[PDB]
RNA sequence: CCGCACAAGCGGUGGAGCAUGUGGUUUAAUUCGAUGCAACGCGAAGAACCUUACCUGGUCUUGACAUCCACGGAAGUUUUCAGAGAUGAGAAUGUGCCUUCGGGAACCGUGAGACAGGUGCUGCAUGGCUGUCGUCAGCUCGUGUUGUGAAAUGUUGGGUUAAGUCCCGCAACGAGCGCAACCCUUAUCCUUUGUUGCCAGCGGUCCGGCCGGGAACUCAAAGGAGACUGCCAGUGAUAAACUGGAGGAAGGUGGGGAUGACGUCAAGUCAUCAUGGCCCUUACGACCAGGGCUACACACGUGCUACAAUGGCGCAUACAAAGAGAAGCGACCUCGCGAGAGCAAGCGGACCUCAUAAAGUGCGUCGUAGUCCGGAUUGGAGUCUGCAACUCGACUCCAUGAAGUCGGAAUCGCUAGUAAUCGUGGAUCAGAAUGCCACGGUGAAUACGUUCCCGG
């Protein structure tokens, strides 16, 4: 019937609702494919079913906001591992020792002050 | 038709005993209330030289964050208008009633 | 192939090669070759003089090369013989719009002396 | 340049003093602080002197120095070289 | 090193503001410049009725201020006619009703203020700095403190060089911000200028935050 | 204790003949295979007339310090002063842990907050890694002064044994008076105990014997 | 690392063809974390590479970092009393890394109008064990034994 | 800074407040497109006559407390210290130290 | 024994052009301070006037600002003349309010001196504030013990830790300041409430979340819950700890902050302020105009943009966060090549607006050149702010197209969401960002290690 998983990345948030049927998978209302100009993020969002291989066997209707395309992908791959567990749980062990069910939290760091960025230093003269 | 209610505090605590009280209220007469709703605090930095005349390398940053419920009735009654008039808050919150 | 002009154009494509002539940029050279309706990639070669002709036309609607050259420097000139500010400054080849003569100057300024 | 919509710009009593001089004929270099004044057609074959902020130097005025200002013609500031 | 000041850091958590008042970018200038005046003035006025804190909250239609001070008595003369007046000056400050009111603290010795005016005025008397921070410090531990420290900085003794010192008593954590420092600094005027002290109390850790 | 009760546990037991001190040749039989034999026939009264004091001290109230830091007997001495009522130091003596009195009944005080406080609520309102971090304070002031928390003043008797072993404890108690019983192998100085029992230090069953001997008189001067 | 060695980061293979050693070799070109237009580059080599050089690419790739990858290093120290050029030897994971290194420099080396001509044809020279990079290895290899 | 800066400043800003409108409907005819071009003329005549001071730019934010224009912080309209001094003792309502 | 200390890494600086500071030089004046580390995009979070303290001149002397005294006028409003303005000189109108009528209040004008006034000097007279060592791991105390005592112990030994972290040893024991933790924020979940937010399933829909409707989710923000060496194994005194494993959103102080012990440096600041003392007072005080603070034989730091085909250029097209906004943001529409203009909705704002992110991607294009590179410089012409853009604003348009083809010695920065790149916002601010403080997009490489370098 209708799972739902919730992925995040740096800075984008998935809504992925999955239904048994197919393998066709939209996003936003656009197709992945031409949805997404590079290859590896279509790669890295069809990981967890090109791992559980249940590809066309349940069909996506995926949604995401926020961050770059990056962000997306990783949100994506996120939130269908999450919907893949809560529909099998048999696959837990499977996606974990994937690295899938990591929820990577590497985010941005803040601009400190005295610092050009938030860890670069300016080129002072010791001389 | 809607009495609409936003508050507006510096600190959620208080804030938060106001929108209780609202509520409260509000279930005095009876009203149809849709809750304390939190809508998004607003951020205020402020860096600033605390080191005086020529040091520059010393700075801070202060903030300032305005918290924000808003709440609604779609059903006024008289006791919900007269009452909701007859309160009183504490100093730290600000009231914003349309309707 | 002769623009009516000293320099030559380069077998470029058309807006490049008319932007070479003096006092014609890149929006002149293509207004004149829209105003010719002329295809962009043809080059200087490839086009008969039933082109070069209208080219030669339209661009003596323009004012290039040396008759330009003199124009700037008469402006220029008279400038300085007006002992306005600007005119000084010209006469003593410094940067006129207001710029640091303490340093890095040296576009105008040149080369570097003790 | 300003705008054109207002058009130029000078100071009222510089119109005041220099339409003095034209309808009483020639008159001295008279003396102006206002730098920031238009040259105007009319004042043409006169000359006028301007604090250069410590003096004001005489400037004899003629038809193509309209347009620009009256500051151009006062070097607030000396050099010579080092 | 450069401390931090240790009120600002524990407001919120542990202290709480001196100024309650809400206001819109609007009228937040003026009304703080407001209250800061207010604050000035009534210092001046109470300058010898041992005022400790001065927290003004505005109500949209009303000014409010109270002050904690020890001698109540003092401010409010006979039937708060000191007192009204000073609600008159501090409306038309104000340029609002004003409301005042008076909370008195009750262990002088345990505040920060009062303590630290108090050591300035007996080092005016030129009172032994050193013995008068003693007596201070020892008032206060005896009081229940868990712990003070003072410190005085400035040509002290009238002497011809800024030897400052330092003295400390009992317990006061300076990084834990589950505790409570009252913290307040004064100024004294010698005649060979002016002299610097600084007043910590630690009265224990808060537990169940604001609260 | 009668000499054949000692003889069986091996009372008469010492160090080697190697190491031994100049006091002790009163209290020595004699040696056998390299090996120092304690003399059970001072042994045995000594251990009476130190029973004695000991029944009378406790039928005064007396407060009583069981003092043994051996690994292995640590259990046997604290379990000796459980059955009497009495207050022990199962582990390692610390310097001044009575002639610094102050300084252990502040640290009685911190292992009496920590549980009263555990007992009334807060841990809650603390982190629970800090709260954890609480109990390990707890255990720790535990496995240190478990003993000596209700000893309430300083105790009126030591017991301790192998005086060589714990020989600050004896230093601390001349110096305040206290009197010290104490079993005194071969290899210590028997200057220190004003009640000396000259015996085997060591081996398990003996050192039962003392602490079971001694608490029994003990209770028996508690009864009247 | 003064108290505790640590190195880069494990990474993830490039999906494209399964190799993270084609990962960690486009990580080497990518400039300004810009990927796409780096992987580009070496994928439009690769895929020229699997025709001009027999097929399997993904194997072009070690028959010319094998022709690269040094064997011998130099590592200058003064644990002798001053700087040392001495030769020493490298895990695997070293080497290749150099190797990467030497062929994706080789390849800013030329121009040719284009990248892909540039890293391409650079490969197939190193694939033949002829050129610059393996050719810096050799003399990384002559020093170091002089 | 001297009390004749804060009072300078002080009667700048009683100054070009009274001439507010006339400023404004000044300004307005000289913008305005199909004026006279005549009547716009003598209008930014008229408008110079007026005191220099009239103009906003003239007024420069100072603190209210110690008279310093530099470092302004226009929500509070101090200056860049002050500021510090009624934060840590906390008589700015919910200011505090940022650390996100 | 530590440390981006080096090594190993990447990317720079030093070469060019420009921005910006500083020094020198010049000036009538280029106001003042800041001076190795730890001054030199520093005070200043923003010098056209203003600001501004500098110069030139024009001026005033109880005074621009304050109290007190008189004495006279409501307060004001309106306007003219002279001046560059300060200013004078006027000319009109108003002449108002409490008053128990005597006055007051209210301001303003003249005098009266008390006096006000000083960015005048002394940070070696000070306060306050700050930097610096250094977030360095220390600092010491009670008590005890040893010694006649000056003292010592603790605090040393073995370990171990990021750590005086912790165990063990240990005549010490304990504490307290530190460290840690409590705080902020970020990574998971749950609970609560769901409009302006949201749309899984819902009927209509113009097909736009749009809308009757849904409250699930995404979010929003309050509460909670979670990670502890807790578990396993292996190490090590078995101890501390350590290595690995599990599990787990997270694993070994999760990530980042804030937080700076003593004390050092007569460090810095008397131009924020405060203040001792001194020094000026018809002037070192006060006012206005213009000028200067922007000067150029120079030298030095800091930065920006570049030298190109991972590129430039045309076309097309996707994904952000964080903000701010009412003498404000300003849409839409129309005009304009553009900067903009007109018109004028909307919004004190999960609503309105600033505002469509750029790199990316797709296609074409350029062929290795001083180039379709680079854009300084100069011309021309406009715009907008503002009294006012000459000195000395920003920007648009046209034209012009320098030097530069990766930069010696030397030197700098960084161990990952970092570096490096790409844009967005804010402060200050009428206007004026390559500076500063923020936010995101993409996103690396290296670490054998401690021989050396340097500091501890
Ligand atoms: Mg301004
Ligand atoms: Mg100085
Ligand atoms: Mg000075
Ligand atoms: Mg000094
Ligand atoms: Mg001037
Ligand atoms: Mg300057
Ligand atoms: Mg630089
Ligand atoms: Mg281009
Ligand atoms: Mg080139
Ligand atoms: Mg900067
Ligand atoms: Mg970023
Ligand atoms: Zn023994």
């Amino acid at each position: 019937n209708q799972y739902y998983g919730t992925g995040r990345r740096k800075s984008s948030a998935a809504r992925v609702f999955i239904k048994p049927g197919n393998g066709k998978i939209v996003i936003n209302q656009r197709s992945l494919e031409q949805y997404f100009g590079r290859e590896t993020a279509r790669m890295v969002v069809r990981q967890p079913l090109e791992l559980v291989d249940m590809v066309e066997k349940l069909d996506l209707y995926i949604t995401v906001k926020g961050g770059g395309i990056s962000g997306q992908a990783g949100a994506i791959r996120h939130g269908i591992t999450r919907a893949l567990m809560e529909y099998d749980e048999s696959l837990r062990s499977e996606l974990r020792k994937a690295g899938f069910v990591t929820r990577d939290a590497r985010q941005v760091e803040r601009k400190k002050v005295g610092l050009r960025k938030a860890r670069r230093r300016p080129q002072f003269s010791k001389r | 038709q809607r009495i609409r209610i936003r508050l507006k505090a510096f600190d959620h605590r208080l804030i938060d005993q106001a929108t209780a009280e609202i509520v409260e209220t509000a279930k005095r007469t009876g009203a149809q209330v849709r809750g304390p709703i939190p809508l998004p605090t607003r951020k205020e930095r402020f860096t600033v030289l605390i080191s005086p005349h020529v040091n520059k390398d010393a700075r801070d940053q202060y903030e300032i964050r305005t918290h924000l419920r808003l709440v609604d009735i779609v059903e006024p009654t008289e006791k919900t208008v007269d009452a909701l008039m007859r309160l009183d808050l504490a100093a730290g919150v600000d009231v914003q009633i349309s309707l | 192939a002769r623009i009516a002009g000293i320099n030559i154009p380069d077998h470029k494509h058309a807006v490049i090669a008319l932007t070479s002539i003096y006092g014609v940029g890149k929006t002149r050279s293509k207004a004149i070759l829209a105003a010719a309706g002329i295809a962009e990639d043809v080059k200087i070669s490839e086009l008969s003089e039933g082109q070069i002709d209208t080219l030669r036309d339209e661009v003596a609607k323009f004012v290039v090369e040396g008759d330009l050259r003199r124009e700037i420097s008469m402006s220029i000139k008279r400038l300085m013989d007006l002992g306005c500010y600007r005119g000084l400054r010209h006469r003593r080849g410094l940067p006129v719009r207001g710029q640091r003569t303490k340093t890095n100057a040296r576009t105008r300024k040149g080369p570097r002396k003790p | 340049p300003r705008s054109l919509k207002k058009g130029p710009f000078i100071d009222l009593h510089l119109l005041k003093k220099v339409e003095k001089a034209v309808e009483s004929g020639d008159k001295k270099p008279l003396r102006t602080w206002s730098r920031r004044s238009t040259i105007f057609p009319n004042m043409i074959g006169l000359t006028i002197a301007v604090h250069n902020g410590r003096q004001h130097v005489p400037v004899f005025v003629t038809d193509e120095m309209v347009g620009h200002k009256l500051g151009e013609f006062a070097p607030t500031r000396t050099y010579r070289g080092h | 090193g450069q401390k931090v000041h240790p009120n600002g850091i524990r407001l919120g958590i542990v202290k709480p503001w001196n100024s309650t008042w809400f206001a819109n970018t609007k009228e937040f200038a003026d009304n703080l410049d407001s209250d800061f005046k207010v604050r000035q003035y009534l210092t001046k006025e109470l300058a010898k009725a041992s005022v400790s804190r001065i927290v003004i909250e505005r109500p949209a239609k009303s000014i409010r201020v109270t002050i904690h001070t020890a001698r109540p008595g003092i401010v409010i003369g006979k039937k708060g006619e000191d007192v009204e007046k000073l609600r008159k000056v501090v409306a038309d400050i104000a340029g609002v009703p004003a409301q005042i009111n008076i909370a008195e603290v009750r262990k002088p010795e345990l505040d920060a203020k009062l303590v630290a005016d108090s050591i300035t005025s007996q080092l005016e008397r030129r009172v032994m700095f050193r013995r008068a921070m003693k007596r201070a410090v020892q008032n206060a531990m005896r009081l229940g403190a868990k712990g003070i420290k003072v410190e005085v900085s400035g040509r002290l003794g009238g002497a011809e060089i800024a030897r400052t010192e330092w003295y400390r008593e009992g317990r006061v954590p300076l990084h834990t911000l589950r505790a409570d420092i009252d913290y307040n600094t004064s100024e004294a005027h010698t005649t060979y200028g002016v002299i610097g002290v600084k007043v910590w109390i630690f009265k224990g850790e808060i537990l169940g935050g604001m609260a | 204790v009668s000499m054949r009760d000692m003889l069986k546990a091996g009372v008469h037991f010492g160090h080697q003949t190697r190491y031994w001190n100049p006091k002790m040749k009163p209290f020595i039989f004699g040696a056998r295979n390299k090996v120092h034999i304690i003399n059970l026939e001072k042994t045995v009264p000594m251990f009476n007339e130190a029973l004695a004091e000991l029944n009378k001290i406790a039928s005064r109230k007396g407060k009583i310090l069981f003092v043994g830091t051996k690994r292995a007997a640590s259990e046997a001495v604290k379990d000796a002063a459980l059955s009497c009522d009495q207050f022990f130091v199962n582990h390692r003596w610390l310097g001044g842990m009575l002639t610094n009195w102050k300084t252990v009944r502040q640290s009685i005080k911190r292992l009496k907050d920590l549980e009263t406080q555990s007992q009334d609520g807060t841990f809650d309102k603390l982190t629970k890694k800090e709260a954890l971090m609480r109990t390990r304070e707890l255990e720790k002031l535990e496995n240190s002064l478990g003993g000596i928390k209700d000893m309430g003043g300083l105790p009126d008797a030591l017991f301790v044994i192998d005086a060589d072993h714990e020989h600050i404890a004896i230093k601390e108690a001349n110096n305040l008076g206290i009197p010290v019983f104490a079993i005194v192998d071969t290899n210590s100085d028997p200057d220190g105990v004003d009640f000396v029992i000259p015996g085997n230090d060591d081996a398990i069953r003996a050192v039962t014997l003392y602490l079971g001997a001694v608490a029994a008189t003990v209770r028996e001067g508690r009864s009247q | 690392p003064r108290r505790r060695v640590i190195g880069q980061r494990k990474i993830l293979p490039d999906p494209k063809f399964g190799s993270e050693l084609l990962a960690k070799f486009v990580n080497i070109l990518m400039v300004d974390g810009k990927k796409s237009t780096a992987e580009s580059i070496v994928y439009s080599a690769l895929e020229t590479l699997a025709q001009r050089s027999g097929k399997s690419e993904l194997e072009a790739f070690e028959v010319a970092l094998e022709n690269v990858r040094p064997t011998v290093e130099v590592k200058s120290r003064r644990v002798g009393g001053s700087t040392y050029q001495v030769p020493v030897e490298v895990r695997p994971v070293r080497r290749n890394a150099l190797a990467m290194r030497w062929i994706v420099e080789a390849a800013r080396k030329r121009g040719d109008k284009s990248m892909a001509l540039r890293l391409a044809n650079e490969l197939s020279d190193a694939a033949e064990n002829k050129g610059t990079a393996v050719k810096k290895r050799e003399d990384v290899h002559r020093m170091a034994e002089a | 800074a001297k009390q004749s800066m804060k009072a300078r400043e002080v009667k700048r800003v009683a100054l070009a407040d009274k001439y507010f409108a006339k400023r404004a409907e000044l300004k307005a005819i000289i913008s305005d497109v199909n004026a006279s071009d005549e009547d716009r003329w003598n209008a930014v005549l008229k408008l110079q006559t007026l005191p220099r001071d009239s103009s906003p730019s003239r007024q420069r934010n100072r603190c209210r407390q110690t008279g310093r224009p530099h470092g302004f912080l226009r929500k509070f309209g101090l200056s860049r210290i002050k500021v510090r001094e009624a934060a840590m003792r906390g008589e700015i309502p919910g200011l505090k130290k940022a650390s996100w």
